RNA sequence: AAAAUUUUAGGAAUAGUUAAUAAUAAUUUAUAAUUUUGAUUAGAUUGUUUUGUUAAUGCUAUUAGAUGGGUGUGGAAAAAUAAAAAAAA
């Protein structure tokens, strides 16, 4: 049950094509014609150009060419976290790249968050690092994460992770932040430079008086 | 390997209980070893201390015959064999067991068996094997006859010549065609043969 | 090395071959040599690839213990020289009349 | 098996080849080599016979 | 090994393959039938005058009376006969 | 597989045929005993060709050595300690199969050498790429593991009943 | 309609898919007999001519260089700096596979493969005013022993013969 | 029943009991109204069963109907896509390549809306 | 033809076939089962494929060495007559 | 040939075997060599079934109009993962999980360590693309208790089924290299108490009862009767 | 008819672009004549075509090239006086004229030469050009601007061609340097002016090159070429030294399989510029190379290249004589065309062990031919090799031409 | 790879051509090669002591086959369809 016998050699193992018998007959004077009009129809050509014989999909120089040229879905960015999701695609989403992610760029990401809609672009970033580039999280990447979507004002996704971290990535969520999002203590961390529980509503409570 | 397996054979009958460590460090991985070292050895593994030893011993030195693609001799297996109640290895193939039941039980049910005993000329030998056959049949007969037109027949036809006349031939074709060729069709006397096989069958 | 004499498996120093017959007479040819010296017009590249490192795991475990490898590109870009230094003592047995004898980082 | 060393010799001769004193040092070498000294006679007696 | 395959006959490892012994039949009525043991290829040569590699004999598949019966009767002489030539 | 023989000649004639001397060569070599490195000589043995000059003769010691521990440096041929001029022939010397040579070492240089011709290497140009092995030291005739016997599968004129004629014509 | 047969033919083999397209669509408008189906759209359509491009480049600096440059509507050039490097970099892998032999081609187009030319005469066929530069019908056409029995002479001396 | 071309199954009232299915030869299998390809793999089947083999095949009718409907001429469990004439989108009257309105998607969608006048009132 | 029974490992897959061939280690020993029965019989194949072989060998060798002596008796026979005739011509 | 089943036997084809040689049968074709692979249809194909109630999203679409609330980017986050946890566990996604990646430990198939068979890889690196569930891993093969000298290409490294059990003593940094792990018979002594082999050369497992029992039944030699 | 018939019918010709047509034209026209598919094309004498030409079934094959050359010929006596005018800015560069030179040379090299009954002109225009007028020009367009040659390879092809048009067409090549280089002495030979300007190769072959055109710009005066030492061993002239310690270069001749490329043929011709080189400078390598110590930077570096030189020319001929036509005897074309690797390169490789048109590709490369020892070849390097040794050397134990003399009797026989 | 053997009621010229060759992949040399002892082309055209007849070395018949551009795959293109040649339990 071979395609050896049936198809040109270059089409060894071939699969994914859209359909391998228009390379097989693309010599051919009208199919030729219809090759070079859609080269001409994809763009990134100045010259009439067909794709060589012993290849079906596009070469790597050509289709290299039309990922860089193509235009982002995303259109004038107002946020400065909009602007590091094209920095993000650029440098992790480019054609045949092989640089992964970090998580101290995940954590850049975390910490441009200004409105409700930036958690959108930061959280699927932080799926991708999960799923597509299988990255182990940092240490403080809960306590990152946890304060990027307080600054938004959205509790109810941040103890949306303590029910299932290890589907997430959070390998260490420390007992306070526990405590905090089940409703035990009322304060998620202590500041070490103003000695005050945060958030701010908590301080006017806990801690009557400023200390250094 | 000769030198070593000298060295190895005088630590075993020594008994000094080093030569696996011997073959091990020099021969092992290094050499292009016979089995007939563990033939050796195995009396080094069968002097140990508790008979676990001596068994783990005897399976790594299977191992070893399987890594390094010398394998194990027959009087290796023999010799692993006379110790089967005591260690328990296996050093026959599952295959060769039941063909070598059934083998032998055939063949002892065949030499008591008094009918069959009989010679068969169709098992026993083979009557002739050259390509050519040991008497004349008679065959060629090297002419024509009426009706045929093709003499000499060519390629792959032992016809020579024209059945009755022929054109002026020369030479040996001149002898050949009168007296010499063969002619099955002759009633009083058979296509002679070469001398001196024609003064003994005369009458 | 560390079995029998090899003979010109040890040297004192970098063999003083001419500029001209280096690349003729140089690749094939390897000699062990006391402390990290490198040989001149060489550009030195260190294998950090832990892909690359890999295969010295049997030398650094039951032989002596891989410290870093080196790549020696010249600047004709035609002579390599694979750099391993090693960290004496030696795992293996060494005999006194072996070569390695003769060397005082792989004695001591 | 070795008998084949005493057979290609045979069939040299049924062909109506002349065996060379190569072909006859090459059977005694092969069928001394096996341990078959009477095949290596037999070589000889055929050589002896033509 | 090729584009389309030939449906009603394929083997194994090609043409020409082993030799094989085989009993060939006629393309004539049962009632005539008879089969040549031959040897031959695995893939069946029809480009060729030599078909075969070597003719073993022929097998009539259909029973005889004994015409031998009163020669010297021994044990189930009567019963009916198969001749074959090997 | 053009050899430059395509008849049967079953004797050796005149070029082929060498004119030889058995020269042995001792070597000072070091041997490792209980007290520590002791002086003994090891001998190469050549058949060097009669009309051949002594720097011939190195190097077909340097060639038949097959020895990763005796040609490793710049040596000299000498007899008694005399040293010898390797542009002179061997009947210059008197060398014979009795006269004892010796290869002194100098072990401070290293010996490049360039085996570019085959170790044998005859007239008729005939050479195996896996040889391996000196002609001298070599057997004449043994077993030949590579190749495969094969018997006749094809039938010229008989394939069956009965032989009328064979077809021996064909 | 043997003129639009070549003609489209000759320029399919010279690299030009627009002067093709234009051709179709010029023959499908006229009613040329063959040639009333295939119909193509015009992707050149905003595209400029290629001939009045590179006058332009001899002589809007940043659209100047990359007007030949074609782009689908969602597409963006690179920076000049960026785009140029990147423009060199197709033309050196274009001319790096227009340069590879197809090795049993015999050095021909696809076109040119058995294209083999006689006029209508070398067929068994006259003079036509309407068939100008006429391809002689294939031997299929006329078989023999449907013309003549066997042993039988036919009236065809050079049918076959190509 | 494996096969579509055997449709074994279709015989259960063409015999009585176990045994007498056993009991009959291909002849009385010829005189009941089977045809010839059926009739055969009833007999196989009854002869493995005999020797100690039941009837464990996987039934190939699916599959093979998958592999129909490609065009492979010798049924070699291949697949062979069929092409049609208009294979690219600019000769299916398509003009060039559709673009796509960027202020349209660019837009903040509506539970983005209600979360900034959530956030609006909350911060307030 | 290597059977697949039911109990293999289904590939639940809609774009080629919905078998496997992975068996189950039930499935496995008795192949084993099968495999020795089978390597007893094509053990006696291939002792009487060398029995045969060795015995059309030794027919040779005997039926040869008459054919020889015979032949160079009619080879010895035929030179001299042909010596002779040549010695009248 | 190089190894031949049961020699030349060729009474039927069927006693040469499925294929006749672990070497590839053609020099052009390498890829038909014999070697231990893997059921990838049934182990490749994830359950698409814990996607559904789930808005997954493209890479590409990074427009505000198509971006969903976080609380659905969380769950489907979840649901992807348990999408790619849904068949088993792959060489990448647990060695990510593990200090150092992973680097000294043992990996090893569901079926490497049942029945007579014992073999595991320990690893020695992993070199990660950007699609962090697929690459190429490296490691020495221990089989019955040999070892490899020279780290392989772990074969089927990125299909699921595998799986690893960390141990601190095992972790090699990635300033040190991973050392292969022992030969026991060579390089370590032979101790009964430590490894015992479950099986060796020219030794087969004893028949299971229970299969006996099947194969009566299967042939009818014991009365199976509903 | 030529293209250039449609451009010398009447125009203007002192107009440049012109020029340039009718430069380019001839260009082209010499360059399909040389480059000319003769497969099928042969000229034998046939009486039938006596009082005529040659059939009309047979033109392509009998009547083609005469007429392109006769065309070449006569559109060469109507043209060179506009390409190449006379010496007294120009209208052509000294590149362009160096081509259109250069396809005239290689078109008339490859005249056609046999003359028959048939022809009814003389039989002297079937004899190669003399282009001695045209290479004068060139050269005064080539000294007029500076930096004609580079140290680029196409330069040095360009170095090649020119130091060829001067060696054969009779004229001088110090016109096609400036002649301050070459003022401050009276007279001197092609073979010095090559040996002074010649730039470094990179390869073997221009090496090789080099060294054919300075034994063949020099017959008798190869002694006053390669001479740079005295009588007693010191060095005369360095510039001659400096010279020919750039000919060997480190780039060409460094590699263990530097003459991998080399057939029998050139073989002979660095085996010949060695021996030329020994012969000449005997004094100075009899004294240097035996024991004694230099303290010149440059003649180790020119000892140290001929050395190398010396052992890789040897080791070729030892390749070419006990391993003939070996796959490790074998030579290839430089830069040449490996076909395969660009089949692989353009196609899609699924599985990259799967090389596509393997069985076409891995026999087919730019020309490669399996290189054995000829007549002409082996008894030259018997006479070469013997060359190499000293003149006490004994020939009879060289165990080298002893092998070659056996070869050229073994093959003989 | 070689030898060898076809026919035309109104009988004449033929050629990608012959040999040499340091020449794969022919820039050269030659007084080149086939043919009136019947060539090339055109017509008819698988051949075949297998058929039929007769006293007939006469006359008369034939159905084994092969297939330089469909895919450089395959050991070999013979590959777009064949009641078996049973095709790896
Ligand atoms: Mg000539």
């Amino acid at each position: 049950a071979s395609l050896r016998y049936r198809r040109p050699y270059w089409m060894m193992f071939l699969k994914g094509v859209d359909n391998w018998k228009i390379y097989t007959v693309i010599q051919q004077p009208d199919h030729q014609r219809t090759e070079m009009l859609y080269q001409a129809w994809l763009g990134g050509l100045d010259r009439p150009y067909t794709r060589p014989k012993c290849m079906a999909n596009q070469p790597l120089w050509l289709s290299k060419k039309r990922h860089m040229l193509r235009k982002e879905r995303l259109d004038g960015p107002e946020t400065p976290l909009e602007k590091y999701v094209l920095e993000w695609h650029k440098k992790f989403h480019s054609f045949q790249g092989t640089e992964r992610p970090t998580p101290d760029d995940l954590h850049t990401a975390l910490d441009l968050v200004e409105r409700p809609l930036d958690l959108s672009y930061a959280l699927q970033l932080l799926g991708q690092c999960r799923n597509l580039n299988n990255i182990r999280f940092a240490k403080e990447t809960f306590l990152v994460f946890l304060e990027a979507c307080l600054r938004v004002g959205r509790r109810d996704c941040a103890e949306y992770a303590l029910e299932h971290a290890e589907p997430l990535g959070f390998w260490f969520i420390d007992e306070d932040h526990r405590r905090y999002l089940q409703g035990e203590q009322t304060w998620y961390k202590l500041s070490p430079l103003d000695n005050l529980y945060y958030p701010v509503e908590e301080n006017a409570k806990l801690n009557e008086g400023r200390k250094p | 390997a000769d030198m070593h397996l000298q060295v190895v054979e005088t630590m075993v009958g020594c008994g000094t209980m080093k030569a696996n460590d011997y073959f091990v460090r020099n021969v092992l991985r290094q050499f292009s070893w016979d089995s007939r070292f563990l033939e050796a050895l195995y009396v080094e593994y069968r002097r140990q201390d508790d008979v676990d030893m001596w068994a783990e011993l005897t399976k790594r030195a299977l191992v070893w015959t399987a890594r390094y693609n010398a394998p194990a001799s027959e009087r290796l297996r023999r010799l692993i064999e006379d110790d089967y109640d005591t260690i328990r290895v296996q050093t026959r193939t599952f295959r060769e067991l039941a063909v070598f039941q059934f083998r032998d039980v055939e063949e002892r049910r065949h030499s008591r068996d008094v009918v069959n005993e009989l010679p068969n000329p169709w098992y026993d030998y083979v009557a002739h094997a050259l390509p050519f056959p040991d008497r004349d049949a008679g065959y060629p007969d090297e002419y024509g006859d009426l009706g045929q037109w093709r003499a000499p027949g060519g390629p792959g036809s032992p016809v020579r010549g024209p059945g009755y006349y022929a054109p002026p031939m020369e030479g040996e074709h001149q002898r050949g065609y009168t007296a010499e060729w063969r002619d099955l069709r002759n009633p009083m006397r058979p296509p002679e043969f070469p001398t001196p096989w024609e003064r003994k069958y005369r009458q | 090395a560390a079995s029998s004499p090899v003979p010109h498996i040890i040297g004192s120093k970098h063999i003083d071959v001419p500029r001209e017959h280096r690349l003729r007479l140089l690749p094939g040819m390897l000699y062990l040599l006391d402390g990290d010296t490198l040989p001149g017009e060489f550009t030195i590249n260190r294998v950090l690839d832990p892909t690359a490192l890999q295969y010295y795991g049997r030398l650094s475990s039951q032989i002596v213990t891989v410290e870093a490898v080196r790549m020696l590109v010249p600047d004709d870009l035609r002579l390599l020289c694979n750099c391993i230094t090693f960290k004496g003592p030696l795992h293996l047995p060494v005999a006194p009349y072996a070569s390695l004898a003769s060397l005082r980082g792989a004695s001591q | 098996i070795p008998q084949e060393a005493l057979h290609w010799l045979l069939r040299m001769i049924v062909d109506n080849f002349n065996p060379q004193h190569v072909h006859y040092i090459a059977a005694m070498k092969t069928l001394q080599s096996a341990g078959e000294l009477d095949m290596a006679r037999d070589v000889w007696k055929i050589m002896e016979r033509q | 090994a090729r584009a389309v395959i030939k449906r009603r006959s394929p083997q194994l490892w090609g043409a020409p393959g082993a030799p094989i012994i085989r009993m060939r039949g006629h393309h004539v009525v049962w009632k005539f039938q008879s089969y040549d043991l031959v040897v031959e290829h695995t893939h069946k040569r029809r480009n060729s005058d030599i078909r075969l590699l070597h003719y073993l004999g022929k097998h009539c598949p259909h029973p005889q009376k004994s015409l031998w019966s009163p020669d010297t009767p021994v044990a189930q002489d009567r019963h009916l006969f198969m001749l074959t030539t090997v | 597989h053009d050899t430059d023989r395509h008849y049967w000649r079953a004797v050796t004639d005149d070029p082929r045929v060498q004119h030889l001397i058995p020269l042995r060569i001792r070597f000072k070599i070091f041997t490792w005993v209980t007290s520590g490195w002791e002086q003994r000589m090891q001998v190469v043995q050549i058949m060097a060709p009669k009309d051949s000059t002594i720097a011939q003769v190195k190097d077909l010691v340097i060639v038949e050595n097959q020895s990763p521990y005796l040609c490793v440096s710049s040596f000299h041929l000498a007899i008694d300690g005399k040293e010898l001029d390797p542009q002179k022939t061997l009947g210059e010397y008197g060398i014979t199969e009795q006269s004892q040579i010796d290869a002194i070492e100098q072990n401070d240089h290293l010996l490049h050498r360039d085996d570019e011709r085959p170790r044998d290497w005859t007239v008729d140009e005939i050479t195996a790429e896996d040889v391996k092995r000196s002609p001298y030291k070599e057997m004449e005739m043994q077993p030949l593991q590579n190749l495969a016997p094969r018997y006749e599968a094809r039938p010229k004129g008989y394939f069956g009943r009965t032989y009328y004629s064979g077809m021996k014509q064909s | 309609p043997t003129m639009v047969k070549f003609y489209h033919d000759c320029l399919v083999r010279n690299n030009r898919p627009r002067e093709a397209s234009s051709l179709m669509r010029l023959a499908a408008e006229r009613g040329v007999h063959g040639y009333e189906d295939k119909w193509e759209a015009d992707v050149y359509k905003g595209r400029p001519l290629d001939s009045e491009v590179m006058n332009e480049s001899e002589g809007q600096a940043s659209s100047l260089a990359f007007a030949s440059l074609m782009l689908r509507g969602d597409q963006r050039p690179l920076p000049e700096n960026l785009q140029a490097l990147l423009e060199e970099e197709t033309t050196r892998n274009i001319e790096a596979e227009r340069s590879v032999p197809v090795p049993f081609s015999a050095g021909l187009h696809a076109t040119e493969i058995n294209s083999v030319f006689r006029p209508r005469v070398y067929r068994q066929l006259w003079y036509k005013w309407q068939h100008i530069a006429n391809r002689y019908r294939p031997t299929a056409a006329l078989k023999r022993r449907q013309l003549a029995p066997r042993d039988s002479p036919t009236g065809i001396p050079g049918f076959y013969r190509i | 029943d494996i096969h579509r071309l055997r449709p074994t199954s279709d015989f259960k009232a063409s015999f009585k009991d176990w045994n007498d299915l056993f009991t009959c030869d291909k002849r009385q299998l010829r005189v009941r109204g089977i045809p010839r390809m059926t009739r055969d793999a009833i007999r196989t089947a009854v002869q493995a069963f005999q020797n100690g083999n039941p009837p464990e095949r996987f039934d190939t009718k699916e599959e093979w109907l998958y592999y129909k409907q490609f065009k492979t001429v010798d049924y070699s469990y291949r697949v062979i896509p069929e092409l049609p004439e208009k294979y690219r989108p600019h000769q299916s009257g398509i003009d060039q390549a559709p673009l796509p309105d960027y202020r349209e998607i660019n837009k903040m969608p509506q539970w983005a809306e209600c979360e900034e006048r959530r956030q609006s009132k909350k911060t307030v | 033809r290597q059977i697949r029974p039911y109990y293999n490992l289904p590939s639940k897959s809609e774009h080629g076939r919905k078998m496997t061939g992975f068996l189950t280690p039930y499935r496995h020993w008795m192949w084993k089962q099968n495999e020795l029965w089978r390597n007893v019989h094509e053990a006696q194949f291939e002792h009487l494929r060398r029995v045969y072989k060795r015995q059309w060998l030794e027919s040779f060798r005997v039926n040869a060495d008459e054919y020889i002596y015979k032949y160079n008796i009619t080879k010895a026979a035929q030179l001299a007559q042909w010596e002779c005739e040549m010695k009248e011509q | 040939r190089a190894d031949p089943l049961n020699g030349g036997s060729s009474m039927t084809l069927g006693s040469k075997g499925s294929k006749l040689s672990p070497e590839p049968h053609r020099r052009r074709m390498p890829w038909t060599a014999a070697k231990e692979y893997v059921p990838g249809v049934v182990l490749n194909a994830r359950d698409k079934m814990v996607l559904d109630g789930v808005q997954l999203l493209d890479i590409e679409s990074i427009d505000r109009a198509s971006q969903l609330d976080p609380l659905e980017v969380l769950r489907a986050v979840v649901a992807t993962r348990e999408y790619n946890i849904s068949t088993g566990k792959n060489i990448f996604q647990l060695a990510s999980q593990a200090t150092y990646n992973g680097r000294g430990q043992r990996f090893y198939r569901k079926e490497w360590q049942e029945g007579t068979y014992d073999k595991y890889v320990t690893l020695s690196a992993i070199d990660f693309d950007r699609d962090g569930n697929k690459g190429t891993a490296y490691g020495y093969i221990t089989f019955h208790g040999e070892t490899t000298t020279r780290p392989v290409q772990v074969d089927f490294a990125d299909v699921p089924g595998w799986y690893m059990d960390f141990v601190e003593e095992r972790a090699v940094p990635f300033t040190g290299i991973v050392p292969p792990p022992p030969s026991i018979g060579t390089d370590v002594p032979v101790d009964p108490h430590s490894y015992r082999l479950k099986a060796y050369p020219y030794y087969d497992a004893p028949n299971p009862p229970e299969f006996v029992e099947r194969l009566l039944k299967d042939r009818g030699v014991l009365p199976d009767t509903p | 008819p030529s293209p250039v018939d449609e451009c010398l019918r009447g125009g203007s010709s002192l107009d440049k672009r012109l020029i340039q047509e009718v430069r380019e034209r001839f260009v082209s026209f010499c360059r399909e004549y040389v480059l000319m598919d003769t497969s099928g094309m042969k000229s034998t004498i046939l009486s039938t075509e006596l009082n005529a030409g040659p059939d009309y079934e047979h033109y392509d094959r009998r009547l083609r090239r005469k007429r392109h050359w006769l065309a070449i010929r006569h559109r060469f006596e109507d043209v060179r006086y506009v390409i190449w005018p006379d010496v007294v800015n120009p209208s052509l560069t000294a590149g362009e004229m160096l081509e259109a030179l250069l396809w005239l040379d290689a078109a008339s090299t490859f005249c056609v030469r046999k003359v028959h009954p048939s022809d009814l002109g003389d039989k002297s225009e079937f004899l190669p050009l003399d282009l001695q007028r045209e290479v004068e020009v060139v050269a005064c367009h080539a000294r007029r601007d500076l930096d004609f040659f580079d140290p680029s390879a196409t330069s040095l092809e360009q170095f090649t061609a020119c130091a060829a048009l001067c060696v054969n067409h009779r004229v001088p090549f110090s016109l096609f340097f400036p002649a301050q280089d070459v003022c401050g002495d009276a007279s001197v030979s092609t073979g010095q002016c090559i040996v002074a300007n010649a730039p470094s190769p990179h390869t073997a072959l221009g090496a090789v090159r080099i060294m054919a055109l300075i034994s063949e710009g020099s017959g008798s005066d190869i002694g006053k070429t390669i001479m740079f030492s005295d009588a007693f061993g010191a060095v005369t002239r360095f510039g001659i030294l400096r010279g020919l310690s750039r000919v060997m270069s480190v780039e060409a001749f460094g590699c263990k399989d530097a003459l991998e490329n080399v057939n029998e043929s050139e073989l002979c011709i660095i085996l010949h510029f060695c021996a030329e080189v020994r012969e000449q400078n005997a004094a100075f390598f009899r004294r240097y190379e035996a024991s004694e110590e230099d303290s010149d930077p440059q003649q180790v570096s020119f000892l140290a290249k001929y050395q190398q030189l010396s052992q890789i020319a040897l080791a070729r001929c030892k390749r070419l004589l006990y391993h003939p036509d070996s796959p490790r005897a074998q030579v290839m074309s430089e830069d040449g065309y490996i076909p395969l690797v660009e089949l692989q390169r353009h196609a899609e490789g699924t599985n990259k062990a799967a090389l596509i048109h393997y069985n076409l590709g891995i026999r087919s490369a730019q020309g490669m031919r399996r290189v054995a020892l000829g007549a002409q070849s082996s008894a030259r390097l018997a006479e070469l090799v013997s060359r190499l040794e000293e003149a006490s050397a004994r020939v009879s134990g060289n165990t080298l031409v002893n092998d070659l003399v056996h070869h050229l009797s073994h093959k003989a026989a």
